[PDB]
């Protein structure tokens, strides 16, 4: 029973009520008058302002402008101000303010929110869980971890703060310590906990540290809708897109892009070998980590859809090739890049983040022993200017146990039975 | 920071309002 009236707006509750039934029914212009009506009489009142900042936040729903919602933002943000505003409609209003500021990419500013929000309510837990989020959406984990410490220092039981607390130690590869908070923030069953993330990790911490126990919980997240399957894992996925561990050319339908990679194979090899001659640096260690052990590093020449330009000056001739195919220079959820590896090598078990890409490898230098590829149950090897397919949603391991090194091409493409309009509007990963 | 190869970041993708 939220009591959103202080004294004076009880005095008014007709007028209030009468103006927040049109905005139920759905009058939207209606109720922003009405309110800006009551806004008017009555310049005080924090119930008449937040209708007027919920009325500017259904009208930036109906119009989808950032603008007015910037609006919304600011009159959320003016009830606040207002005297003697209740706790209910205050915490109610700098919440929301908060929420909207991370619909617009605001994230800085609504961490100030959520900062002025855990000030007002120090006793509000459930504030505090959303001020790690918001230190989690701008990257900030070390942050995010004392929130959530200071959160189970009070309720060491709240399942959320288990979960985040899990994720966060497991984002800083302490595994073993990662799994129970996992585990147990899962089990509690708080709201929020529900959460693919989470699975995903603690599945993948089980199996780092070699406890058979990981697939019982890859079986429970696909029970409760958030894995395509067991194998596959990705989490920003379009429903319905085929699904199979391997692919071959034919099947994927990037027939001319397949024949292009293995006719000029040895162009695109050399402009490799003579970045790794003369411009090594180009070549980043992987830093996902998804490295076990060894030396494997990438030189990107696409990303998110976009060219470098300073490492195609690296392989000119290879990012001309390349330009000729949108397929792949416009997959806003791949890359485009050379990847080597030395002996010694091995890459942990691990899926990429969505199905909405097949990952093409051209074999570039590849020792005849010591190297292969596992996508789900099935090895293979590569082969120099032959091309592999695979379907990198699924969980996949490489080793490379060779004498010399090994070099490939990674070319992703968008899965072929995406649309054209799926392919401009999908979010970039 | 960026979801290349993996899942690792709490989000992988950026909102840009609307
Ligand atoms: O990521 C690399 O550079 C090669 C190995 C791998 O896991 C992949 O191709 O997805
Ligand atoms: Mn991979």
């Amino acid at each position: 029973k939220p009591k959103l009236l202080n004294k004076f707006d009880k005095t008014i509750k007709a007028e209030l009520d009468a103006a927040e039934k049109l905005r139920k029914r759905g009058k939207i212009e209606e109720a922003v008058n009405a309110f800006k009506e009551l806004v008017r009489k009555y310049p005080q009142s924090p119930r008449a302002r937040y209708g007027k900042a919920q009325c500017e936040d259904d009208l930036a729903e109906k119009r989808r402008s950032n603008e007015v919602l910037r609006g919304a933002i600011e009159t959320y943000q003016e009830v606040a101000s207002l005297p003697d505003v209740p706790a209910d409609l205050l915490k109610l209003s700098l919440k929301r303010r908060s929420d909207r500021q991370q619909f617009l990419g605001h994230m800085r500013g609504s961490l100030l929110t959520l900062q002025r929000l855990v000030q007002l309510f120090p006793n509000d837990t459930s504030l505090k869980n959303d001020l790690g989020v918001g230190y989690l959406l701008i990257g900030d984990n070390d942050n995010a971890k004392k929130v959530y410490e200071e959160v189970l220092s009070v309720t060491p039981n709240d399942g959320f703060a288990k979960v985040h607390y899990g994720f966060i130690l497991k984002a800083q590869n302490k595994i073993a310590e990662s799994i129970p908070y996992l585990k147990e923030g899962i089990e509690s069953g708080d709201p929020g906990t529900d959460d693919g993330r989470f699975y995903f990790h603690l599945g993948d911490a089980m199996q780092r540290v070699g406890n058979k126990e990981a697939y019982k919980w890859y079986e429970l997240g696909h029970k409760r809708g958030h894995f395509a399957s067991v194998w596959q894992r990705s989490l920003y996925n379009v429903n319905g897109l085929k699904a199979q561990p391997w692919w071959t050319p034919k099947e994927t339908g990037y027939t001319e892009l397949v024949k292009s990679l293995e006719r000029n194979w040895k162009l695109i090899r050399d402009e490799g070998l003579a970045v790794m001659d003369k411009a090594k640096g180009l070549f980043l260690p992987e830093d996902e980590n998804l490295r076990e052990k060894g030396d494997w590093s990438q030189f990107t020449l696409w990303q998110q859809g976009r060219r470098n330009e300073n490492a195609c000056k690296g392989a000119p001739k290879t990012c001309t090739l390349l330009e000729k195919f949108p397929e792949t220079t416009g997959c806003r959820r791949g890359q485009i890049k050379y990847s080597i590896m030395h002996p010694g090598t091995h890459v942990w078990p691990h899926t990429g983040p969505t199905n909405c890409r097949l990952r093409m490898h051209l074999g570039l230098v590849i020792p005849k022993e010591g190297c292969k590829i596992r996508c789900a149950n099935e090895t293979k090897t590569w082969e120099e200017g032959k091309v592999l397919i695979f379907d990198d949603s699924f969980e996949h391991e490489v080793w490379q146990d060779a004498s010399s090194f090994w070099l490939i091409f990674i070319v992703d493409v968008w899965h072929p039975e995406l649309t054209p309009q799926q392919r401009r509007s999908l979010p970039a990963i | 920071g960026k979801c290349k190869d993996g899942l690792g970041e709490y989000t992988c993708t950026s909102l840009e309002g609307f």
